[PDB]
């Protein structure tokens, strides 16, 4: 997994790859890794695939019921309180990373969380397996008062470095971008640069290629 | 705390013809979660139309390629230059593997070429030395992926003829060069579809009457 | 002696031109012995199919557990219950014990009544959602399954392919395990029609 | 990590690094290691990152109560906030804490807590990786009632030489300073504290 | 891996699986277990591959040695207590074997040994040995008879070994089957266990378990 | 050797369209404590190869022995020491792996991760790598510890496959190698401003550079970085 | 461990079940009956770690017991398996589990069929025509699947686990001191006089 | 002397599931003679010449001629002693 | 264990040893010989470590016979008894010891005396009217104990044999499927035809 | 223990603590840890006193060998011979050792090997438990080219400050310089290095 999150002048920008892995083994080649706490506050997730999935949406949830008790659009320091108190709370049992990043009334904001309960703020931020090849791309070319696109292709450019570098991502590149004044945009496969070529040959099978024992129909109504 | 022993991943597969042998591989050398090379060969031809790749720890395995090597040239040295015969380099990598049985060489060893008879051979060995000969076999990272797909497309294994009910099975056939290198091209693109240590490149090297050549083709980077 | 390898068991769910597959061995056994060769693993709840993977206890476990759950669900809703969710139920059910989980490995199959859509998802024993749209697979053979589903399929398969397909994948990926086989069946799920059939392999 | 406070004739300054390291990799090289649990009462964090902040965070809590029931709270009152949180819980607690704070009856006051929830109050107290190798140069440069400027330049002499021979500790030198004025925010770039 | 082997009035009856696993994965079904240590001797390999093929063919080089300095083949006690020697002066090492080496001599008539790691030789007349020795040993020792003819002993030999593939994970792939007279050892066939086992349920109507 | 005491961190290596540069910090670190400065870890055979080591600095003085003793061994009853019996960098290479493996296989290694970087006697780009367990592989990039993982990305930007060597001029490998040591620089924690790089043209010769310190640091943002969520003084 | 086999026959279920219990090196019993009659026409044969055998299958017994008086009515053996098997599920995750290896042999007389259960100590349930726990299942399962037809009678049932206790007592490392062996079937649980 | 040829045939089938070549068994054998002097040596050398003969796939049938000087001859027909 | 035991009568020592051979769940042989002519009138039976035992016991026997070849004379059993002892005693502190216990049965034809030893794998010999190794003797002793005449008739020393053999079918949780006795007298070592 | 060694421009001063504990008693407090392999080329030795009591009689044979064969041995030969006996033995050994010696062509030299048998040649060498309090003190006072009387200073003020934070070291400070005038001892007690 490589998540990374870029801050940028009117607002924040996270990436994630779409490769989650059992092991060794690609389990599957197009795994959605940004999550949505709230409609304009979003996250990207690491380590403990159903960790970090469970938080985020009880976060979210709870963060829901907060917004409609306040009447208040969510704030991005509530949902990271809330979950880095939470998973203080089970002393880091629960294997989730994530980089949060959201636009509220007080504006953007990007931090990130660790499984045992610690946060950090910044404007350029990377976790996962790959991390450190997206890291380095940050590091390379990060620059105070980034435009839009400059972070977008930032941030894509370290998910790519993720992808191509580290055997814990790759296949494509989501992305989500959060502008102050706009709605978030979440661009699902944003790149898409692993096409599996043409296989060499067709494998259907003639029918009957199988040896059947017996069939039967089952009746699925009631 | 020093572990003398290392994982280098990879995949290498070795088909035997009527009149020819393959013995293909990833050149993919990674250690972790990271890529040491991209073009690192496994599969290397050591003379007398005897293809050899020993792949699982890179320095075992090019040491024991290094030695069977020498005792080919020590074998045309004290033997009036006597072709080694695929079954005699099969019982010299036997000796050369349980040599170091209780050091083993963290290697799985698949060697191809032609046999007295000029059919194709393929034989597989164990890290200890346990040889035998077989028309297909896989081994490495994805080899659990690998030889299960060859046995229904090259030993057609549970393919009945159709409207036989499965009382007759596929008349087995020797398959051609063109055929055993589609198989071996969809087999390595699976494999780097569903394995992270699979891909890059594949290098095939085709044992005929006429001698060994090459085949290289692209494979995925992720 | 690892939860999900004393039992063993494979199952894998395709999908095609408006239809699922489901498949499973029919496999239990102590280990070395094998005990059954009757253990099947594709349970329905309606017109949804949940195929579980591991320790056997657990799987009759979570058997009877989602049918006491469809049920509830279906007197409650007046409606059957549809895959997607019946998929985050299951999800949500297994992450109810992350510190003391079932060692399962749960896959649903279907087709969604109202709008046609062929669903497949997966899981791991913690309730990670794994929805691919070409397969799923899960057991002890996951990397043979895995291997020759990225072999065999090509998408937009129709049921008597589809079959086929997903049939030679099970077969040819239980010969390799030594804790699958014993049998097997397939579930081709259309919209209106289910069919099962019990397969020929070897029995070793 | 590298943290100290140090009390001056006008009240105190607190003085950290910014290197997270999550091992031998930098995690945050801008960390503000820093935090506020009351307007002139701050603290130096190190050790556990997660149990710093949370104790961080719950100080902050019970100072804010405290403020909001029985008026301004003092440093001690503080300090001791600390000191029962990493006491009573210290089989499951990895901090040590250094705890400036500045009121006009007391002056400025430092109370420096280790591991086990020991509470010390010292003139000025140095904790952290790198303070191992600034305990000499510090009780040979240390002085009290000193100015500003002085102050400044000792906290960062000992921070760059501690930044210059522990790898745990880099980045950029961070002072907070809590007089009658106010609280001041300082950064010295590692292009200034490495030529020292 | 199940090996058997028996001792009757036609000579001995060898019967071997030959699957190979590293676990759950079975490495290959085209293992030959029974190794050819020359044309009078045979042995079985369970236990360690590499360790049980490479120490056998050892073994058939020194019969092969001893049979080139007396001018007389080696005696069946003879090559087993050699192959028992060599594996106590490697005893604790780390082999795993468990074999039979299985011959017929003028002098000892037929005559099985069992040999393994621990150094135990044991000269026997039914011997099962591996994973799967249990299911052998329940059917060979219901139907055993000393008078049994060559086809029924290959039968049962066969049918043991079937039922060890059926039941034991670690037992399968194919069923090799070789019958020894004074004469030497003649090689009976390679049966897949896949079709055998079809086979031996319709003509037997045993199996009833299983649904075909 | 079973625990390194003094260590060196990264190496990073790359070819260009002449030949071969590799680079190496100047630290020498005795665990956590950054304990020795200008420690040299580049060591220059002849003209025309560059050896990188990083790990137990005690086996890199045994290795820079070794090499000495290796250049005096070659010197001997060599008439052409100077010309084609000179010692090539593959020859290098290939001691000091055999060493290598041989020490992983007495059980007693040496704690190293080695760049064999240089040109042979026809002109092409020798680029190898070996390690305490004896592993060999060669890349148009390689590096050793934290460079492996974050300069090998940088400099495969630049040069992805074999094809882009001959594309990439002497400027922008040196760059690339720049570049790469200012983020290690960054997040590395053992890892020091003060490096030394080599670069071994077919045409130039054997360019070595001491003294070398990472500039244009970008440190401004760390004072906008203010508590680590909800502080915002 | 313990002997505990079990076959299903046309019309009856035969289950046997070893005599001895030996803690350390003295067999204290060569004559125990390591059955539990939960219902008239249900049997249950128990094995495992000493103590929590004979408190599962009296738990067991008193449970379907309070059942059978409450309601007036004999569970289906079905019904007794998948409560047995609840009730080991539940176990498994407790505090101290029961590791205790059951066979349910009973005769349902609303289908008139005999119906055999094997579940371990894990709740892993499953109807089988012959079952056994332990080692036992290791030789018997060889015997059984070559020399078991569906329409046996009770008395080939009684043959053929006579084969499986010689096989036993054969090829065992332990002398489990003979086996007990009841019937079920339509007319209730007996006891061979003699095996 | 033929113990050594002996076991030097056995060894290379062993070592290369091959028939050993019949001038590599008498080379083997001619290898023993001139390891005499004053464990590596012997006191004297052998006393007695050996006529070889074999087969092959390689050379077909063959005679040789091996004397103790270490030194050996294809013979098509060789006589040796009185 | 294996169950090795022995009795010394007024004119002759009986050894009985088990007949089972079990390597893991399954029972190999029924009918095994755990015993080695030392001498014509010196036998030995052994229990302990699978392959030590038969081992060990043929080394005995070939050094046994090979000094009543050289000295043309039968060693006295207190000889052989003194010699395997010696042999065990320099295993117990080699690198892999012989892990094998003996009981040596033996009639001094110069002393026309009955005699029966009893060493274990360490080395340590005793002479005993009765004796066993393994677990046996925590049954057969007792019997022994109480049951046992120095004037008994070799009839009555294989009755009592036969008790111990009955108790031990009845309190053993093993199956040694028998036990092969032997008779050891002036004429030499004879097998009981059959003892069940 | 806190050891160093100092070049200036007359030459080099080696100095040490005087105390050896066993654990947390001390064992001597008058310990001579300044010992000499050759007239003008001393060693600080740290760690095991055993082994680095074995190095120092081995260097001090190799090096009057040496003597009596070649002549005076430089400095760097003494690090040499140090530096082959540590690193080959280093799976044996518990040894921290400065070396520094005066030869009238290179004037004075210091070449510290710690663990592992890496030899580091430096203008000025700090070593053993202490010296950790001292490396920030050290560099940032310590200069090239100083007199007598200030390498003295600088030494005897670091190693206050070691004693005083490190309870692995005290006792007296003992120093031996190295110049071309000769070899000259100075002893310094706890009363006056204390008030510094
Ligand atoms: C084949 C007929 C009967 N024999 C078997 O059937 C047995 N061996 C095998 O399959 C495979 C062959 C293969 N090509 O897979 N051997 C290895 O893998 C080798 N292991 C290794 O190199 C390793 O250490 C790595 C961890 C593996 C990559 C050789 C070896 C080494 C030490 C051993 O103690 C054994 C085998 C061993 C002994 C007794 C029984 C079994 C053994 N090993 C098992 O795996 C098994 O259990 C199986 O029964
Ligand atoms: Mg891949
Ligand atoms: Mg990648
Ligand atoms: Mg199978
Ligand atoms: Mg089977």
């Amino acid at each position: 997994t490589t998540i990374v999150g870029v801050k940028f002048n009117n607002g924040v920008v996270i990436a994630a790859d779409t490769r989650s892995t059992q092991g060794p083994i690609v389990a599957d080649k197009n795994c959605a890794k940004l999550h949505r706490i709230s409609p304009k506050i979003w996250c990207a997730g690491a380590g403990t695939a159903a960790d970090t999935e469970a938080v985020t949406q009880l976060i979210g949830s709870n963060i829901e019921l907060h917004s409609l008790y306040t009447s208040r659009e969510p704030r991005v320091v509530s949902a990271l309180q809330m979950l880095k108190q939470h998973l203080f709370k089970y002393q880091g049992h629960i294997g989730a990373y994530l980089i949060v990043a959201g636009v509220d009334p007080t504006g953007s904001h990007l931090f990130s969380i660790h499984a045992h309960g610690s946060t950090d703020v910044g404007y350029y931020l990377s976790l996962g397996s790959g991390s450190l090849a997206a890291m380095a791309v940050l590091e390379s070319h990060w620059k105070q008062d980034l435009t839009k696109e400059e972070a977008i292709k930032l941030a894509s450019d370290a998910i790519q470095a993720g992808i191509w570098n580290d055997l814990g991502s790759g296949s494509n590149v989501d992305v989500c971008v959060m502008e102050i004044g706009k709605d978030a945009e979440y661009l699902r496969n944003y790149l898409t640069p692993n096409v599996r070529e043409e296989k060499q040959k067709s494998y259907k099978f003639p029918r009957g290629t199988t040896a059947v024992l017996k069939e039967s129909i089952v009746n699925i109504c009631d | 705390q020093f572990n003398p022993y290392g994982d280098n991943g990879g995949t290498i597969l070795g088909i035997a013809g009527e009149d020819f042998a393959v013995l293909a591989g990833d050149t993919r050398n990674i250690t972790d979660y990271s890529i040491n090379s991209r073009y690192e060969p496994k599969v290397f031809d050591c003379g007398d139309n005897i293809v050899m790749s020993a792949n699982g720890f890179a320095a075992d395995g090019d040491a024991l390629v290094k030695r069977f090597k020498n005792s080919v040239k020590w074998y045309h040295f004290d033997h009036n230059d006597k072709k080694l015969s695929i079954n005699s380099a099969a019982r010299n990598i036997q000796h050369l593997l349980y040599g170091k049985r209780f050091f083993p060489y963290y290697v799985h060893t698949i060697i191809a070429g032609l046999d007295e008879d000029g059919k194709g051979a393929v034989y597989s060995f164990d890290p200890v030395g346990s040889y035998e000969r077989e028309q297909c076999r896989a081994g490495g990272a994805a080899a659990s992926l690998i030889m299960p797909f060859l046995d229904n497309q090259v030993n057609f294994k549970n393919q009945y003829e159709p409207g036989t009910n499965g009382k007759v099975k596929k008349p087995l056939k020797y398959l051609s060069v063109e055929e055993v290198i589609k198989l071996v091209r969809d087999s390595f693109t699976s494999a780097t579809e569903r394995h992270i240590q699979v891909g890059d490149g594949l290098e095939i090297l085709i044992v005929t009457k006429d001698g060994v050549r090459k085949e290289f083709y692209e494979l995925k980077r992720d | 002696s690892d939860p999900s390898s004393i039992n063993g068991g494979i199952v894998v769910a395709m999908t095609g031109k408006d239809c699922v597959a489901i498949a499973c061995d029919l496999r239990l056994g102590s280990q070395s012995l094998g005990v059954s060769n009757k253990f099947e693993k594709i349970f329905h709840y309606g017109h949804v199919f949940l195929g579980i993977t591991g320790l056997a206890t657990d799987v009759t476990t979570l058997n009877e557990m989602f049918r006491y759950k469809t049920n509830l669900y279906k007197l409650k809703e007046e409606r059957a219950i549809e895959p997607e969710t019946f998929t985050q139920l299951v999800s949500s059910s297994l992450y109810e014990r992350r510190f003391g989980p079932y060692f399962v490995g749960p896959v649903v199959a279907g087709i969604n009544s109202k709008s046609g859509k062929p669903f497949i998802a997966g899981f791991d024993l913690i309730g990670c959602i794994d929805e691919a749209k070409d397969f799923i697979v899960s057991g002890t053979a996951s990397d043979q399954l895995f291997g020759m589903c990225e072999s065999l399929y090509e998408p937009n398969l129709e049921p008597e392919d589809l079959f086929e397909t997903i049939s030679q994948a099970l077969l040819n990926a239980a010969d390799r395990d030594a804790l699958s086989g014993w049998g097997a069946v397939v579930y081709i799920i259309k919209k209106d029609e289910v069919v099962k059939r019990y397969l020929k392999m070897r029995q070793d | 990590t590298s943290i100290m406070a140090v009390t001056f004739k006008d009240g105190v300054i607190l003085g950290a690094d910014s290197r997270t390291t999550t091992g031998a990799y930098i995690a945050n090289r801008v960390t503000d290691k820093l935090t506020r649990v009351h307007d002139k009462i701050w603290c130096c964090r190190s050790g556990s990152a997660a149990d710093t902040q949370a104790i961080a965070d719950i100080v902050q809590y019970h100072l804010e109560l405290y403020t909001s029931q029985y008026g301004t709270p003092s440093t001690e009152t503080a300090a001791s906030v600390f000191k029962e949180l990493c006491y009573e819980n210290k089989d499951n607690l990895t901090a040590g804490i250094i705890v400036a704070g500045y009121d006009d009856k007391n002056k400025g006051e430092v109370y420096t807590i280790p591991l086990g929830g020991s509470v010390h109050k010292l003139p000025y107290a140095i904790a952290g990786s790198g303070s191992t190798f600034i305990y000499g140069y510090c009780d040979k440069n240390f002085r009290e009632n000193m100015s500003k400027e002085e102050t400044v330049d000792f906290i960062k002499h000992s921070l760059s030489q501690a930044i210059k021979w522990d790898g745990s500790s880099g980045g950029v030198i961070r002072m907070v300073v809590l007089t009658a004025a106010g609280v001041e925010r300082l950064i010295f770039y590692p292009d200034e504290y490495e030529q020292l | 891996t199940t090996t058997l082997a028996f001792r009757f009035q036609g000579g001995i009856i060898v019967a071997v699986d030959s699957r190979a696993t590293a676990g759950n994965w079975v490495a290959s079904q085209t293992v030959k277990k029974v190794i050819e240590i020359n044309p009078f001797l045979l042995g079985t390999m369970a236990g360690g591959a590499a360790d049980c093929q490479f120490w056998e063919t050892w073994l058939g080089s020194q019969c092969r040695l001893h049979e080139l300095r007396e001018k007389e083949r080696i005696s069946v006690a003879a090559a087993s207590k050699i192959l028992s020697n060599l594996v106590y002066q490697y005893k604790g090492a780390g082999l795993s074997m468990g074999t039979m080496i299985c011959g017929y001599t003028r002098k000892e008539g037929p005559t099985i040994y069992y040999v393994d790691s621990d150094g135990t030789r044991l000269k026997g007349d039914i011997f099962c040995v591996g994973s799967g020795q249990t299911f052998a040993y329940g059917v060979l020792d219901s139907n055993y008879k000393w008078d049994l003819s060559v086809e029924d002993a290959l039968y049962l030999g066969k049918r043991s070994i079937l039922a060890a593939a059926h039941r034991d994970a670690y037992s399968g792939g194919s069923v090799n089957l070789y019958h020894v007279t004074e004469d030497g050892w003649i090689y009976h066939g390679n049966h897949d266990v896949g079709e055998l086992f079809w086979k031996v349920k319709e003509e037997e109507g045993s199996f009833n378990n299983v649904i075909g | 050797t079973q625990q390194p005491i003094v260590t060196g961190t990264s190496v990073i290596s790359m070819k260009y369209d002449n030949g071969v540069i590799i680079a190496a910090d100047n630290l020498g670190s005795y665990g956590s404590l950054l304990r020795f400065n200008g420690v040299e870890r580049l060591i220059p055979v002849g003209d025309n190869t560059v050896v990188g080591i990083s790990g137990d600095i005690s086996d890199m003085q045994h290795i820079e022995r070794l090499l000495k003793d290796l250049v005096t061994e070659n010197a001997y009853d060599n008439p052409l020491a100077d010309a084609e019996e000179a010692l090539e960098p593959s020859y290098i290479f290939e001691y000091l792996a055999t060493v290598m493996y041989q020490r992983r296989s007495k059980m007693n290694p040496l704690w190293n991760a080695i760049i064999v970087a240089g040109v042979q006697s026809n002109g092409d780009q020798f680029l190898r790598y070996v390690n305490l367990l004896g592993v060999t592989y060669s890349s148009p990039t390689l590096a050793t510890g934290f460079g492996a993982h974050m300069a090998n990305p940088l400099l495969r930007k630049v040069v992805d496959r074999e094809s882009d060597i001959p594309k990439t001029t002497v400027q922008v490998a040196e760059e690339a190698i720049v570049n790469a040591m200012r983020v290690l620089y960054y997040r590395d924690a053992r890892s020091s401003r003060n490096f030394s790089l080599a670069i071994i043209d077919k045409n130039t010769g054997l360019t070595f550079k001491k003294n070398l310190q990472v500039e244009n640091m970008k440190w401004d943002f760390a004072k906008d970085i203010k508590g680590y969520g909800t502080q915002k003084i | 461990m313990d002997i505990i086999l079990g076959i299903r026959v046309q019309d009856s279920v035969i289950l046997a079940s070893s005599k001895a219990v030996t803690r350390g090196i003295s067999v204290l019993k060569d004559s125990d009956d390591k059955t539990r009659q939960l219902s008239p026409h249900t049997l249950m044969s128990f094995a495992g770690e000493a103590g929590d055998t004979v408190q599962f299958a009296e738990y067991i017994q008193a449970n379907i017991q309070l059942y059978s008086i409450r309601e007036d009515y004999e569970l289906s053996p079905q019904a007794v398996s998948s409560f047995v098997r609840q009730e080991l599920a539940k176990s498994i995750r407790s505090r101290r589990p029961y590791q205790v290896n059951v066979l349910i042999g009973g005769y349902d007389k609303k289908k008139n069929k005999p119906e055999l259960y094997q579940i371990d100590y894990l709740g892993t349930k499953v109807e089988l025509p012959y079952g056994a726990h332990g080692y036992s299942g290791f030789y018997t399962f060889s015997l059984l699947d070559h020399h078991y037809r569906p329409d046996m009678t009770t008395e080939e049932g009684l043959d053929l686990l006579k084969l499986c206790v010689q096989e036993l007592e054969k090829r065992m490392p332990m002398d489990f001191k003979g086996v007990i062996v009841k019937i079920v079937d339509k007319d209730g649980i007996r006891q061979v006089d003699d095996f | 002397m033929i113990e050594h040829a002996r076991t030097a045939a056995v060894t290379h089938n062993l070592y290369y599931d091959e028939d050993i070549n019949v001038e590599s068994l008498t080379q083997s054998v001619c290898d023993l003679a001139l390891r005499f002097g004053e464990e590596r040596l012997m006191s004297r050398p052998f006393g007695v010449a050996l006529l070889i003969a074999g087969h092959d796939a390689d050379d077909g049938y063959q005679l040789f001629h091996a004397e103790p000087s270490g030194t050996f001859y294809r013979y098509n027909a060789k006589a040796i002693g009185s």
